[PDB]
């Protein structure tokens, strides 16, 4: 049960939307949690659960996706939201995060 | 603990008040399935066993 | 909730590290707890599980035999215990929650903010 | 009603419904059918008068 | 009953049932009509006798 996120590096500006995209080995049902990791910082959570974010997160992140295939959205971010983005599981034991998606402009 | 599914455990309930709403509200449950009752009526039918 | 990691530095290889994290705020026992490395220049993988007791710790490759982690919920902290170590895992150190042991216990999951242990 | 909502209350609720119109329908084609023969009678009263 | 387990076959046979009792109702409501013509008859027949 290995995760992986096959879309590398982008160059989104400050504007448009990101989708993000996280595989999974095998079936996987709303266990997953997404983290931004900015350079040199602890690696923020995001998502609860596939579909709530916590708590000082903003509604223009959303987290979607089912069966063994994960989104998250970025809508329109901000002129700052560029970092490196994990995608977790909890299913068993442990949690795997996967490879990372970096994004520039 | 709980039992094994080959010998399964049983308890009946006797003069009581039971509460219902506050069971289902703690949103950790993988599955709640209601069949012969609504689960919004329980906080209000008497029961006999 | 909060978490506080102790125990990083410079060392030889060869020798030995507490590391410890602290925990308050949410009860530190009936929660599954965990540690996670992180090489610098690279992405995240994770250490070595404890269940909520010490009756049934898994482990993770090369660290078997290395690492001996265990939690003591009447003084409320976790520990790995680096002993004998290598040239190579130089890393930062996360201790986080794995969540959830009855059906009351309502899943948060909370990260700390690192430990830097590097070798000579 | 007391322990079903309104989309699974329907579904048994049509079946008392059909039920009972039935039973309505036939009670009134059996008095119908036994009103004219009373009518027979009451004219052949009204004829011995 | 053969191609059909019990839950199944109850929504099968519950169709031939309702088929088969407005049939036989039918029948039933048909014959007081024509008894009650035929009963005019003969009593037309005993008044000429």
């Amino acid at each position: 049960i290995r995760m992986t996120q096959s879309p590398p590096t982008l160059s989104l500006s400050p504007g448009e939307r990101a989708t993000l995209s996280c595989r999974a080995s095998q079936s996987v049902t709303n266990y997953l949690v997404w983290y931004q990791q900015k350079p040199g910082q602890a690696p923020r959570l995001l998502i609860y659960d596939t579909f709530n974010r916590a708590t000082g997160i903003p509604a223009r992140f959303s987290g979607s996706g089912s069966g063994t295939d994960f989104t998250l959205t970025i809508s329109s971010l901000e002129p700052e939201d560029f970092a490196v983005y994990y995608c977790q599981q909890r299913s068993n034991w442990p949690p795997t995060f996967g490879q990372g998606t970096k994004v520039d402009i | 603990r709980f039992a094994s599914v080959y010998a399964w455990n049983r308890k009946r309930i006797s003069n009581c008040v039971a509460d219902y709403s506050v069971l289902y509200n703690s949103a950790s449950f993988s599955t709640f399935k209601c069949y012969g009752v609504s689960p919004t009526k329980l906080n209000d039918l008497c029961f006999t066993n | 909730v909060q978490l506080v990691e102790s125990g990083g530095g410079v060392v030889q290889p060869g020798t030995s590290l507490r590391l410890s994290c602290a925990a308050s705020g949410f009860s530190f026992s009936h929660y599954v707890m965990y540690w996670v490395r992180q090489a610098p220049g690279k992405g995240l993988d994770w250490v070595a599980i404890i269940s909520f007791d010490g009756s049934s710790q898994y482990y993770a490759d090369s660290v078997k035999g290395r690492f001996t982690i265990s939690r003591d919920n009447s003084k409320d902290t976790l520990y790995l215990q680096m002993h004998s170590l290598r040239p190579e895992d130089t890393a930062v150190y996360y201790c986080a929650i794995h969540g959830g042991t009855y059906y009351y216990d309502k899943n948060i999951l909370a990260w700390g903010q690192g430990t830097l242990v590097t070798v000579s | 009603l007391s322990r079903l909502d309104p989309p699974e209350a329907e579904v048994q609720i049509d079946r008392l419904i059909t039920g009972r119109l039935q039973s309505l329908q036939t009670y009134v084609t059996q008095q119908l059918i036994r009103a004219a023969e009373i009518r027979a009678s009451a004219n052949l009263a009204a004829t011995k008068m």
